[PDB]
């Protein structure tokens, strides 16, 4: 979840959710991240509209 | 002392006083009650910081009593004197709204109900019609609860924190976190109970092909 | 919001919500955060259990 | 709508809903004076309970 | 709060939610306006459609 | 229902659902396979679409 | 993805979802297990009865 909270922080301020900037919010939060835990992220996250997801969230 | 007159500035005199002796006069129209329901009324208003006369065309002469001040309450630069037939008018220190109001709820005086129907108010410098007077109480309470909800849903969906809204915050913050990480298939302690339930609907749907 | 995603991603990695914290990691995400911002959740989170919330939700 | 949102300002600040307070809230927001929609706000209002109403949220 | 009925006060009747209009409102209202709540509702705003936002909660 | 879950997982990893993957999943979770029972199953499934079943099961 | 359905297919096995099982039904559909994912997927598991998960699903 520390990986989805880095990951919409990076949306809400209109980054791009790669690999890198995943990296460098959760080493901000003082965390080593576990790398294939952010590239699952990553991919995961492909063909998702993460505004049409929040929106209408059922 | 009604043997005869009915006389001219004695009675449009002592009406004049009157209507500049109150901030709030209204028409009101007389004609659908008996001689003694009007008596209640009268009565009604008295107590209630008002009073009523009825009169015909010395009644006309708002004109000499806007004229002896400043306004435009009268027949001059007003607008359709609202007067009818056995139209009376009533001058009060009741707020327009509340003569409006406490008018149409006290017809009293078998359940027949019989009452005056205002014609038009004036207070300080306005004319109030019946339309505007008619007051929707439920619209009124219905846009204030909308307004409020308007400045809730803003505040929360900006993250505006104040003690009404931190919660909601929270929660929807967490809540677009969770959906968009279920959504995915992102595996969390959070999230793996929901997928676990996709993933099982799934082997029931495809199980259902089997013959 | 970015401030409440930073602060949940504390949180959830057992960091302190302050300004210290949320300002590094705002910055990490590549973004000048506004200190207003910053101070007015760090106040409205005072004495507020994050956990207990979240669980009295959906 | 700016009577409705006069009155919960108004309100939220322990200010009377009154002809003198919402007079001067509206003036300060450059709206146009209009006596009927100021009394009928204030006529509809007496009485009225607002935090009851707020509590039922709907 | 009444600094977004204030927000919102403006906003219906077409008048820019701005420091200077803000405080002008909550000063009619009989508060000193502070500040910093005032500069985090701006940043909050920047971007936000209004008409949108004020119709969806659950 | 090992024997979907097994057309499942081989599905979700873009692996083709034919008798020798099949057993091989089955295999290495303990499971014997029943060659009836992995004909039917890849007979069931020529033609279905796994996609939108998965999607109509959400 | 594949490592909910193979840890489903272990479950409706009566298989234990530990990493040597996770990773060995894993390599047998074609996929190298990442050791961060295969811990991830048991610590979100700790303390989950799947039978009641499922129980509530259909």
């Amino acid at each position: 979840m520390e990986y989805v909270y880095a990951a919409l922080l990076l949306h809400s301020v209109g980054k791009e959710i790669n690999e890198e900037n995943l990296k460098a919010v959760l080493q901000a939060a003082g965390v080593e991240p576990e790398e294939a835990r952010i590239k699952a992220l990553v991919a995961a996250l492909e063909g998702v509209n993460i505004d049409e997801v929040i929106e209408k969230a059922a | 002392m009604a043997h005869v007159a009915e006389w001219k500035k004695k009675e449009v005199e002592e009406l004049a006083k009157l209507i500049k002796s109150y901030p709030v006069i209204a028409l009101v129209d007389v004609s659908s009650m008996p001689a003694y329901p009007l008596s209640q009324m009268r009565r009604l208003i008295r107590e209630n910081g008002g009073l009523l006369r009825v009169s015909r065309n010395t009644l006309i002469e708002l004109a000499i009593k806007k004229a002896a001040k400043e306004l435009g309450k009268p027949e001059l630069e007003k607008l359709v004197e609202y007067i009818d037939r056995g139209a009376g008018i009533l001058v009060t220190n009741m707020n327009p709204f509340k003569l409006y109001k406490f008018l149409q709820q006290n017809r009293q005086p078998q359940p027949l109900e019989v009452g005056l129907d205002v014609l038009a108010v004036y207070e300080d410098g306005i004319v109030y019609t019946p339309d505007v007077l008619a007051i929707d109480e439920q619209e009124y309470i219905d846009m204030l609860q909308k307004a409020y909800m308007h400045a809730f849903n803003l505040a929360v969906n900006i993250a505006y924190p104040t003690p009404e809204t931190i919660e909601a915050i929270i929660q929807k913050a967490f809540l677009n976190a969770k959906t968009v990480a279920i959504e995915a298939g992102y595996i969390t302690k959070e999230t793996i109970q929901d997928i676990i339930g996709r993933a099982f609907r799934a082997m029931l749907l495809l199980a259902q092909q089997l013959p």
